[PDB]
């Protein structure tokens, strides 16, 4: 992003800002840090959402099956189980009962 | 200037993309024929994972077969033998014998030998017209006449010996068998053997899991390093333009 | 199970992206204001002092 | 991925042909050995020269007791029988000469495509006609050779897929080569206009 003007930067901003909210429309936690976040006079606040994001998603993560504390690196295990366990589900056949 | 400046934001994407996949794998990049050199390795795990894959899988169902062939409802050739039982005024032997002790049960199983999955029928000639029809049948059956409810011991030339039999099944014919272990009869202690067996599947199972996991790890990174070269190559590993610009 | 993991993987990649870009952008635009910052204090500097 | 398959396969069948030993179709050696410890021949090598037409039907007769030994006297088993502990589990004996070997005592009935036997008091056997019979088996050598065809047929589609895939990785490499020396040039104009300029 480095070679681009501030135009551009503030459309994706805004436009990330605005799937956001409805993302985070249920909880509320994350709700007041973003609403805390938009002052463009405290940047800190900003990477402060995103910690709590973060932890917020390393506490879901349901490690019985994964053991990935990052989440980023988890979307390739998610990957991995959907591609396993739709081959899984092929077909067997062997019916033959009283 | 103006060139380098063009040109940088394709470099600076391709190499976060490519620092990226790299660090993902135990291996570090640095040219296009390194990673040419390295997709082959990745296609010779491939198959070699696969092999044990495949040999589990075969052992796995091995055991599923084995374990079903011990279920129900007196573990026997079930598929035809029920339907068998019922269409004649029979009933099964090994269902006849299915409260035996484990001490009798090797004993038995060695004294009736293969006719130990035969149906008892007490006239045997009331079949006789039934017979013909028998095209869908196991390509051995046994038949045995005898009192279903208080079957007597079926009129054997047998003759008990040192953990053996000996039996005279016909004039000029003798068969000797060998007590074996863990057998059919006595279907009260062979849930005992099922319930071994299900636990011997059971890890099986867990590492045919782990097997399939690891190869679909390798074929999703084969599709990550095609997808790269896909989009990448016109400016991997060029020189870097934040330096030049500067300078 | 294919339910369960699709619903996740769906979430986690949709959320993450956008808290990412959301606050990425905003980071490398500080960074860009200060580098335009530094350039106009050597610029008038430079030319204050000839 | 496909001639790695291909080559299982061919694995397979090339293990099914190693299965037929000796002479072609493998006989266990142990039984010879029994044959060898009493007065007998193997029965199915009283009748491995009987015509394939019959051979089924010979099987579904005798049954488990395909393979057996004829011992004419059975005197000599039962003092070496309670000796005898590497034997198969179930080991069968008839009594007979070896040399001109009479019809084993069976009332044998003939069905449609299957066989009835009275085999003793209160037990009748039935037995359906097979394919492969144990008798007439002439060395099945026609087995040997369906098999083998298969064989050959398995081994032919992997050199096809081989002689593939060594075009497809040469084709890779004059790409991966041509990228490393004139992409930066590929697919712009003629200079020579605009020299002219």
């Amino acid at each position: 992003l480095a070679y681009m003007e501030g135009g551009a930067l503030r459309s994706m901003s805004d436009k990330a800002l605005g799937a956001l909210r409805l993302a985070v429309a249920d909880n509320e936690h994350l709700r007041d840090a973003l609403r805390l976040s938009e002052d463009p006079k405290r940047p800190e606040r900003k990477v402060q959402f995103f910690i709590a994001v973060y932890q917020h998603l390393r506490e879901r993560i349901r490690q019985d099956i994964i053991r990935t504390d990052d989440p980023v690196d988890a979307i390739e295990q998610m990957e991995i189980e959907l591609a396993r366990l739709t081959e899984e589900l092929t077909a067997r056949e062997q019916k033959l009962a009283i | 200037i103006q060139s380098l400046t063009a040109r940088a934001p394709v470099w600076l994407a391709a190499q976060d993309t490519l620092n990226q996949l790299c660090e993902q794998s135990g291996e570090t990049l640095a040219s296009s024929n390194d990673v040419t050199e390295y997709m082959q390795q990745l296609l010779e795990r491939e198959r070699e994972a696969t092999v044990e894959r495949d040999e589990v899988a075969a052992q796995k169902r091995e055991l599923e077969k084995q374990i079903e062939r011990l279920s129900q409802p007196s573990g026997a050739e079930d598929s035809r033998m029920i339907a068998l039982a019922e269409r004649f005024g029979g009933v099964l032997l090994s269902e006849i014998y299915d409260d035996i002790t484990i001490d009798d049960a090797p004993y038995f199983s060695a004294l009736y030998g293969p006719a130990r999955h035969g149906i008892v029928v007490p006239d045997l000639s009331l079949v006789r017209p039934h017979l013909e029809t028998l095209e869908d049948c196991p390509e051995d059956l046994y038949l045995i006449e005898g009192d279903p409810q208080s079957f007597d011991d079926s009129v054997f030339n047998a003759e008990e010996q040192t953990n053996a039999v000996l039996v005279k099944s016909s004039d000029r014919q003798w068969r000797y068998s060998r007590y074996p272990e863990l057998p059919l009869f006595g279907r009260a202690a062979r849930e005992n053997r099922l319930e071994a067996l299900n636990l011997e599947r059971d890890a099986l199972a867990e590492r045919y899991a782990t097997l399939s996991f690891d190869v679909q790890k390798i074929q999703r990174a084969h599709q990550a390093f095609s997808q790269f070269v896909g989009k990448h190559l016109s400016v991997a590993f060029d020189t870097d333009p934040e330096a030049e610009i500067r300078e | 199970a294919i339910r369960v993991t699709q619903s996740d993987r769906d979430l986690f990649k949709h959320l993450i992206t956008e808290a990412t870009s959301y606050v990425s952008a905003d980071y490398m635009r500080h960074a860009n204001e200060r580098r335009t910052h530094l350039d106009e204090a050597l610029a008038l500097r430079g030319e204050l002092f000839g």
